[PDB]
């Protein structure tokens, strides 16, 4: 059923899974119109899917095209994410397809259900986590991919880097879940801890710096502070 | 005008037919129910004072054969049975009546309750949602289950509806699922009334047969039938206007039926709000939405 605390280690088993978040697809500025009254402008948007286990993020592109002309585009984008994530499952091989999907949203429930009636035994499951993806488009090279594209277009990224080489998916998960949380509850304070020392670069091949064992452990508790105290600076604590 | 006459009444009973009832007492002389009006189905039931537990009873047409009640002490009900012999069973009446020992079916002349109730219900569409071919009458109780509550187990004791499912492949045509989903035009025209009801009659028929089910006997999963057939014509943007208007007289008089102690059960809260405030169909029921909201205001 739904995903949460008391089942977490189940998303690093040998059960092929994806994560689908919808939080980045329909992106719009709302902006004046000369007239004084207000407008959306659509931009590029994403869908978020992603193997917890094993890194592999399938970055679906939604190109503003596909909502011209188009009405209830929130309701749209749910329907558009399912559309293309049932489009994902079944380019893969039958051994690659996941044995359940987790929507971040339940109002993607539906959706997906109905796209996915074709694979009956899928589970489509919700989750009582908060989780950060919609801080995904706060990765530099994940937001460039997007807002350059002139077409649809999918592309293939591991968002652990190469961390698999020296942890386990249960600590790469927990460190993502970490600098997205950061970068979503203060962007350009999780951004200067992650960049503030010019020695250590992002490989051309990854998103993320090539820190040290040593050097993430400083960074994971640079995260968590900001974190503690951005909660501070909203509750008053 | 016909006759359902009883052998006896050995156990204290409230007995049903149609929207009236009548209690007998434990081996109180009663031998039956007379005038009893020709040209619709009709529903004879019954609650033992012992055990409140299993309500059942018999739909049946007069026009189909000469039908009585027997008390089975095996079984323990009271069953329906034809009698072939039609002057053993004339005999056998007219005896009853001369000796005043049955009630009469007692309908106000202004009154067309039942014809509303039953108007597009058939005895032989009732026969196959009810599956026993050797008798022309069909039994019904309180724990019988339905075809789509055995997918989700006897199943010659099931109640056949038609089975209804919003996300299921019959329902959502391949790359129309947003259109297909939001908008239930497809299945209730093309795949229900023209593919399977074949007539928006035969619809409403099954609609109204499991409406009665669900008041008469407590059945659950006629209840889930009527509002699940209710549900896919309001979330349908495209409906017949003769249907509409069929519909609201349909559940008017079903929501005017339903006495006051029983709807909290019954109505399902989700699907009347959503049929009635949210729907396509929103604004094309105005007489069930006046009804229901001077009778059960709380549910809204
Ligand atoms: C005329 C009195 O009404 C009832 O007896 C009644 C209506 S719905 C119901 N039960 C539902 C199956 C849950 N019992």
């Amino acid at each position: 059923g739904a995903m949460n605390s008391s089942n977490y280690a189940e998303l690093f088993n040998n059960d092929i899974k994806l994560f689908v978040d919808d939080t980045n697809v329909y992106r719009v500025t709302v902006h004046k119109t000369f007239e004084g009254n207000v407008a959306t402008k659509a931009i590029n948007g994403c869908i978020f899917t992603l193997n917890p286990k094993t890194g592999h993020l399938f970055l679906k592109i939604i190109h503003t095209s596909v909502w011209a002309g188009q009405k209830r585009l929130s309701q749209l984008a749910k329907w558009k994410t399912a559309e293309e994530v049932s489009a994902l499952v079944r380019s893969l091989p039958k051994e690659e397809q996941p044995k359940q999907i987790i929507v971040t949203r339940k109002a993607m429930l539906d959706p997906l259900e109905v796209h996915m009636l074709d694979f009956p035994n899928i589970a489509i499951r919700p989750t009582e986590l908060r989780l950060p993806f919609s801080a995904a488009m706060s990765i530099d090279k994940l937001s460039d991919v997007v807002m350059k594209a002139t077409e649809p277009q999918m592309v293939l990224f591991n968002i652990y880097d190469d961390w698999l080489d020296r942890i386990s998916s249960y600590t790469a998960f927990s460190r993502l879940t970490l600098l997205l949380r950061a970068l979503k509850t203060n962007e350009e304070s999780a951004k200067m801890i992650l960049l503030s020392d010019p020695t250590i670069t992002i490989k051309s091949y990854h998103l993320w710096p090539s820190f040290t064992d040593e050097q993430w452990i400083t960074i994971e508790s640079q995260m968590r502070d900001l974190i503690l105290t951005e909660y501070g600076r909203k509750y008053n604590v | 005008m016909n006759t359902v006459p009883f052998t006896s009444a050995p156990i204290e009973v409230t007995i049903g037919i149609d929207q009236y009832s009548f209690n007998v007492k434990e081996n109180q002389p009663f031998h039956g129910i007379k005038d009893i009006p020709i040209g619709h189905v009709h529903v004879i039931h019954f609650q033992h004072a012992d055990n409140s537990s299993m309500r059942y009873g018999y739909w049946f047409d007069c026009r189909m054969g000469n039908f009585y009640i027997q008390y089975d002490p095996k079984d323990g009900l009271y069953k329906m049975m034809e009698e072939r012999d039609g002057a053993k069973f004339e005999n056998i009446v007219h005896n009853f009546k001369e000796r005043q020992m049955m009630v009469s079916y007692p309908k106000i002349d202004e009154d067309d309750t039942w014809y509303n109730l039953t108007e597009f219900v058939q005895m032989d569409k009732i026969r196959k949602i009810v599956r026993k071919d050797e008798n022309q009458f069909s039994y019904v109780d309180s724990s019988m289950t339905t075809v789509q509550e055995n997918e989700l187990s006897d199943p010659a004791h099931s109640l056949n509806y038609t089975v209804i499912n919003f996300k299921s492949r019959e329902a959502i045509r391949p790359g129309h699922e947003m259109e297909d989903f939001l908008d239930k035009s497809y299945y209730l025209n093309t795949v229900m009334l023209q593919g399977i009801f074949k007539n928006s009659s035969n619809y409403f028929g099954e609609l109204q047969f499991a409406f009665l089910n669900a008041m008469f006997f407590g059945n659950y999963g006629s209840s889930l039938q009527w509002h699940a057939m209710i549900e896919l014509i309001c979330s349908s943007a495209t409906v017949p206007k003769h249907m509409l208007d069929k519909l609201d007289e349909i559940l008017y008089y079903q929501i005017k039926t339903l006495p006051e102690q029983y709807s909290d059960i019954l109505l399902n809260e989700r699907v009347w709000n959503i049929c009635l405030y949210s729907s396509f169909q929103k604004n094309s029921l105005h007489n069930t939405e006046k009804i229901m909201e001077n009778k059960y205001p709380e549910l809204l």
